């Protein structure tokens, strides 16, 4: 018990530090960064099409 | 009349066009060019040019025909190939020995030197005559025994001379109609505008399934005969079993392929197998392709051809359910149908909405998707049609965030969603169970009393059972199977055994081609009755690993089931599967003491 | 006196054959006179045909009419359109009820017209906020999901969020055939004093299932209460903006000078979303997020907002929007604003859906902010909130154990958590799973809750009241 | 039949009335009656004639997009002088030896081509009807391609790569080692057996056009073959002719001489940003990432001009390159390729940087006809059988990894570990491939089978019952 519970913690822990705050920052990046600026490039073009 | 006054790729501006309208064709240049007025600004009108625009020259006459968009109508339209426009491919290549289609080449349709064998109909002189009416017969096919002539919709009057039994060209007078002074002759085909839905007396709820054949589509997400269906474009999937699988063995008076937006040699593909594939539910072994006719586009072709495409394919499938026969449409990819309506959005310098896509994409998609449904053909006698769509989608990033689809699952009753956790594994068909589903399982519930009673609560099981092992696996791959319960294993194990055993069609072996019915119904009270048997001895105490072990035998018959031939009829393999559930009772019974 | 219409005046209407051009859904003419800015005006195409046109812009002396079942067929030269001077007035009487209108206002029952008791305008004044006061009872649904964990209040704008292919239709036809007031009495709900009414609204419904509405409304007696505005998928766009509009026109009517309790189910609000998007894409707007224009927050605001209970009049009306989430998420833009303008949301689950449950409600996710406004003594029933909130731990709880059961084995649980499986199998296919035409009263949906509790010990049903607890779970 | 009419000589209208010059783009006035796709000669004041093409026509406005750049053109005293005719490329067969610039001027101090016959640039669209299904497999030599994502003669397959990824090693290995499982077989020279090569070079640096002609040099293909190469300090808008005079070409030989060319388009995202840079000079709606809305119709209308013909010995096969920007697939270049092309091959940037060569990933790779050209008479009877066991059980290797980087190796069952062995032997000995190792697909296959008999045999579910038995034991 003491072998699992210290691999199970150590997984916990890893996915709670690593995983985990790996993951929200790479969709962090990806949406708010590049989708933004995908979708501000779309309204530039399409308000110079306006224009 | 109109002269060109602007070219830049297909669209194209014709001055002194004030009596254009729109969506009219014209004869764009002095080859004659086929194209259709897209937006007009006083005597200017702008043109879309449905084959290859170059070499036009500014001031070239641009003669405007009047007529909208049309696609011919009458014998003659089976068992051929076309484009978007409607030009016969074959045709074409006999009028010009040339590998290449001629631009502005003009040949008919439908062919004006074949003679059909015309037999009058019920009406006779004087007799009032309505849209819709079935004033005379023509043998086209020996399949199509009887290609109905009916009198073109919007028009109507007392017949004053109908052509007596006999043969005849195309273009001879059959009918000779008075209205109020205005007398119309009728010939045995008519010209019916594609963009505008033919009329029906009145749209019935399709209530009768269209028998795909696939396992996984006619069990836990059937179809109906009038209604709309998106499959995924991916190949060794429904895009291209189930195509032929509904072209070959489902009970569709009449088939319409319309591949807009094919690749060049996935073309030639359909250009070969369906002149050399046969039904058997005919009584005799007679080829689909009397049956088919096939509207060719491939993606060299003009964008507006390809945009034609699907409407011209729709408009043949309700001319033929206006004779009150069922007609399938099968589209290729209307995903790339989505980006040609784009395109011509963006030569239109329109406002896009979403990934560029036009903002009447959906608008667009249900103008064509709601032209299925079961209805009751116009005029007399009466009669009945349905036009099942059957549309594939090919996805974008491998996603259903493309606009195309979002907007798709707005209008289609039936999506057999596509998974490629199954498709990279090569488990065929590889329908997304999760996500795919059906409307038309309420609907069907009258078919089933009917037949297989029990129908829906098996299928109702089997899904339950795959939600179950889903979330179960979803668990365990990050857990293990090591503390589960019994009965999870069971559930594990069973859906396990559906995945590979039920669902998957080879769709290639003479076994497991096509599934029908009956053998569908037989399989799920099989695979249901295995969970069941096993839940049941587990909850009697039993081990499961003892029990797996000691019905190993069992479990091999259930997954065996599937290599019964249909050939050898309804009772033969209903026995057998009875006998299969009776051997499993008894073994269970025995292994649980 | 009622008599103050004065509308036995007769205003000549001017047709113009001066089309200057025509751009996709939209015509341009050259020489109208005054025009208005949201005139309806009908089109004559040189066929005979006659279409409807909604006025878009409006320069000097030139007029941009938005043109309904689209432009197909007009030519600059012969088509004529006749201004009618008026924006799109709908007909209202108190007997709308029973009828099928289009999107469009004309009934498409093989009945006659209206016969208007007035024709009140469309997207009328907002309510004004001094006047509103908040909902005190609750609108009954006939759905135990709803009625007793997610309780609609008689002023309360509660969405359904769902997706493609969840049964959001059969939950609306089953919600629009059960619903109506909680309270027995000594006279029933169906006289002229203390009447209620539902107002159906289908946007860009699919035949099939719009064919399915009418039926199911016709021939279950619910239409006598319902004034169902189906809209076709293939329908014009510009009727599905109009349709929720004439819905909610008819509600207040209805509710603000019937004085009638007023039901307002307003289905596929995505599909509004879509048609709204394309009418602004066609004004030359540039998309915002999504490519869903920007403003609709304003615009599903004055949809949602048309709702609530008043001061002056004793008639009220509620809102349950159902829009399908596109690819199921909630931070798309449609349920995002729906959720920032309306109280609460009930969601409608796949995995559910999936399992064979009808209703497929998930009812940890979906809320009734103002659910405590709905439920009591003399509203149901006194032990109403209790029961729910007792629901609702207990069913997270067993959804945690059901978690667990496949990590740490069923025999490591806790007994709670043993009691929570069963509790959560009885739950989900017994109480929740309720048959499409299963009309369960709110103290049967109540008493049907009491019987799954009563499984578990007195010690930890600990958000109950001791007073109701004692009170009804012994005996 | 001779009959030629060529000798019909037509004056050619020049215009000194240059209105602008805006990029790639020349705008002329006063033009006399422009035709569409003309190309034209303008002549800068310095007396250097440059070549366009006529792009868009207003009455007497012409737009010309200058090839050789707009560097120096002065409106006073440019004259630009009117062909009357499309871009048309003088074809004969001794074309082949020949190296082209991306204009079709010869820069091997040769001649110019002593035309048979002038083909118009982006010739007429082949006949459905007309088309022959391509069912003859190649023998690539790479086992990541024969085994799987396998090729036939008239084939539309890609090369997707990126940056520093050896595509170009790739398609000169292809080049070098083409040639049929099943040849004819009739000749003593195999002339009409060996592959013409039409290799098109479009904005790509020297040191690859070098590699590409040094490797065909090395092999005695250059005979055999034709260059046209647009390097990188040619001119950008040149590039978009280029792969349409070697579609052309290829076109020629193949459907007009009965040879079998094996046309490659390297950059094929170099044509796409020279594309995009002439619709940003026409402010032109743009579609996805800038590039042109109709780019799928322009990358179409170049790859389609393949395949075979009904009666005609020829065909044309096509292995565009194209450079995956930032190793996206989902970018609109490879993403617009896929929806025209069959199939893809795909050379990942992590297998190169592992040191495996050819760095073909399997799982997004395909070959859309592969189905069809292997079998029973073609190839061999467990084709397809064990490509389909052979991509399953790379995929399971795959996420098993993934698991393992996860969740560690002990935590995986059997499935994963043999799973995370069949990738690492896969990857290390089947996939990995000498530069000039020609591996038929007999032994291809039988490497395959090698490998997955690291598995037991129950757990091959993807291959057929009948070819397991038959295949396994043989070792």
């Amino acid at each position: 018990a003491f072998i699992i519970l210290d691999e199970v913690i150590k997984v916990t822990n890893r996915r709670v530090n690593a995983i985990e705050h790996v993951i929200i920052p790479r969709t962090e990046n990806t949406i708010a960064y590049i989708n933004s600026e995908l979708d501000e490039l779309d309204r530039e073009e399409f308000y110079r099409l306006k224009k | 009349y109109g002269a060109i006054y602007s070219v830049s790729g297909p669209v194209v501006i014709a001055e002194n066009m004030i009596g254009c309208a729109m969506y009219e064709l014209v004869k764009v240049g002095h080859d004659n060019l086929v194209g259709e007025v897209i937006r007009i600004d006083g005597d200017k009108a702008t043109i879309q040019v449905y084959e290859e625009t170059a070499g036009l020259t500014v001031g070239d006459p641009v003669l405007r025909t009047g007529k909208p968009l049309s696609v011919e109508l009458g014998p003659g339209l089976m068992e051929t190939i076309y484009d978007g426009i409607q030009r016969p491919l074959k045709a074409i290549k006999e009028e010009s020995q040339s590998i290449y289609i001629p631009r502005g080449i003009d040949t008919p349709a439908l062919d004006r030197t074949i003679k059909w064998q015309f037999t009058p109909g019920k009406f006779q002189v004087g007799d009032h005559i309505s849209g819709g009416d079935i004033y005379g017969s023509v043998f086209e096919n020996s399949l199509i025994s009887s290609h109905k002539i009916l009198l073109p919709p919007r028009s109507r009057g007392t017949i004053t001379w109908i052509a007596p039994a006999g043969e005849y060209t195309l273009d001879e007078k059959i009918l000779e109609v008075e209205f109020d002074g205005k007398k119309s002759d009728f010939t045995l085909y008519h010209t019916w505008p594609v963009r505008v839905p033919r009329p029906v007396t009145e749209k019935l709820s399709a209530d009768y399934p269209l028998l795909t054949g696939q396992r996984v589509l006619d069990a836990l997400f059937p179809c109906v005969q009038g209604g709309t269906t998106c499959i995924p474009g991916a190949f060794g999937c429904g895009k291209t079993v189930i195509s032929q699988s509904l072209s070959k063995y489902s009970n569709s008076d009449a088939i319409i392929y319309v591949g807009c937006g094919e690749r060049g040699n996935e073309m030639a593909e359909v250009l070969m197998e369906f002149p050399e594939l046969y039904t058997e539910m005919s009584g005799t072994k007679e080829p689909i392709m009397k049956r088919t006719t096939l509207v060719a586009n491939t993606s060299n072709m003009p964008v507006a051809a390809r945009e034609a495409s699907i409407y011209t394919g729709i408009t043949l499938a309700e001319y033929f359910r206006d004779q009150g026969k069922n007609v399938s449409m099968i589209a290729d990819s209307s995903s790339r149908w989505a980006e040609a309506l784009r395109e011509i959005s963006g030569r239109l310098g329109e406002m896009p909405a979403d990934q560029g896509f036009p903002a009447y994409l959906g608008a667009k998609l249900a103008s064509f998707y709601e032209r299925a449904g079961k209805a009751v053909a116009l005029g007399s006698p009466d009669r009945t049609g349905s036009v099942s769509i059957v549309a594939a989608v090919s996805p974008a990033g491998g996603d259903f965030s493309d606009p195309v689809t979002t907007a798709t699952l707005g209008i289609t009753q039936v999506f057999w969603g596509l998974d490629k956790k199954l498709a990279q594994r090569k488990h065929f068909p590889s329908i997304n169970t999760s996500v795919s589903y059906s409307k038309y399982t309420n609907v069907l519930n009258k078919f089933y009393d009917s037949n297989y009673p029990e129908f829906p609560v098996l299928r109702d099981r089997m899904k339950e059972i795959l939600s179950n092992a889903e979330e179960l696996e979803q668990v365990v791959q990050l857990v293990g199977k090591s503390a589960l319960s019994d009965s999870d294993k069971i559930t594990l194990d069973v859906a396990t055994l559906i995945k590979e055993d039920f669902l998957q069609q080879n769709g290639y072996s003479t076994y497991d081609a096509f599934c029908p019915i009956w053998k569908t119904f037989d399989m799920m009270r099989a695979f249901i009755s295995y969970h069941d048997e096993a839940q049941k001895a587990v909850a009697n105490g039993a081990n499961w690993s003892k029990l797996a072990d000691s019905t190993g035998d069992v479990k091999h018959a259930v997954s065996s089931s599937k290599f019964f031939e249909p050939s050898r009829g309804e009772k033969e393999v209903h026995g057998e599967f009875e006998k299969l559930l009776s051997t499993m009772q008894e073994r269970f019974a025995e292994s649980t003491d | 006196k009622k008599a103050v219409e004065q509308g036995f005046n007769v205003k000549p209407r001017l047709n113009y054959n001066t089309v200057s051009g025509v751009n996709g859904p939209l015509v341009i003419l050259e020489k109208v006179k005054f025009p208005r800015y949201n005139e309806i005006v009908n089109l004559t195409l040189p066929d005979g045909t006659v279409r409807q046109g909604q006025v878009l812009e409006i320069r000097g002396d030139r007029a941009i009419v938005q043109v309904f079942e689209g432009t197909s067929g007009i030519d600059v030269k012969k088509t004529t359109v006749e201004f009618t001077g008026e924006s799109l007035r709908i007909p209202v009487s108190e007997d709308m009820l029973g009828r099928i209108f289009d999107g469009s206002g004309r009934p498409i029952d093989n009945g006659p017209k209206v016969f208007a008791e007035d024709y009140l305008d469309i997207n009328g004044s907002p309510i004004n906020p001094y006047a509103r006061i908040y909902p005190e009872e609750m609108i009954s649904t006939g759905v135990s999901a709803i009625d007793t964990m997610n309780s609609i209040a008689r002023g309360q704008k509660i969405p359904i969020f769902s997706a493609s292919g969840l049964p959001h239709n059969e939950i609306a036809a089953q919600i629009c055939r059960q619903a109506g007031l909680v309270r027995p009495t000594k006279d029933v709900h169906d006289g002229h004093e203390e009447n209620f009414s539902i107002v159906f609204a289908a946007m860009g419904v699919n035949l099939e299932t719009a064919r399915f509405f009418k039926q199911d409304f016709e021939e279950n007696g619910s239409l006598e209460r319902t004034s169902l505005f189906l809209n076709l998928a293939n329908d014009p766009t510009i009727e599905r903006i109009i349709t929720p509009r004439l819905a909610l026109t008819t509600a207040e009517y209805l509710a603000y000078q019937t004085e009638r309790h007023v039901l307002t189910i307003l289905t596929d609000m995505s599909s509004y979303a879509d048609a709204l998007r394309e009418v602004s894409a066609a004004r030359e707007e540039v998309p915002g997020r999504r490519g869903y224009p920007g403003y609709m927050y304003t615009d599903l605001s004055t949809i949602y907002e048309r709702a609530g209970r008043v001061e002056g009049r004793n008639g009220s009306i509620t809102q349950i929007p159902i829009l399908t989430m596109p690819n199921d998420d909630i931070t798309h833009p449609i349920p995002d604003l729906t959720g920032y303008i309306t109280e609460g949301q009930i969601f409608v689950d796949r995995q559910l859906h999936n399992k064979g449950i009808y209703p497929p409600i998930n009812v940890l996710p979906s809320l009734s902010r103002l659910m405590k406004s709905a439920i009591g003594e003399g509203m149901t029933r006194k032990d109403h909130g209790d029961v729910s909130n007792q629901l609702y731990a207990k069913y997270a709880i067993g959804k945690d154990a059901a978690a667990m059961k496949a990590v740490v084995g069923e025999e490591a649980l806790s007994i709670e958590d043993k009691l929570s499986l069963e509790f959560l199998e009885k739950f989900e296919k017994t109480f929740i799973t309720q048959g499409a035409y299963e009309d369960r009263t709110v103290f049967e949906s109540l008493d049907q809750a009491w019987s799954l509790l009563r499984i578990y010990p007195k010690e930890m049903l600990n958000r109950i009241s001791p007073k109701i607890l004692d009170e009804f779970y012994d005996r």
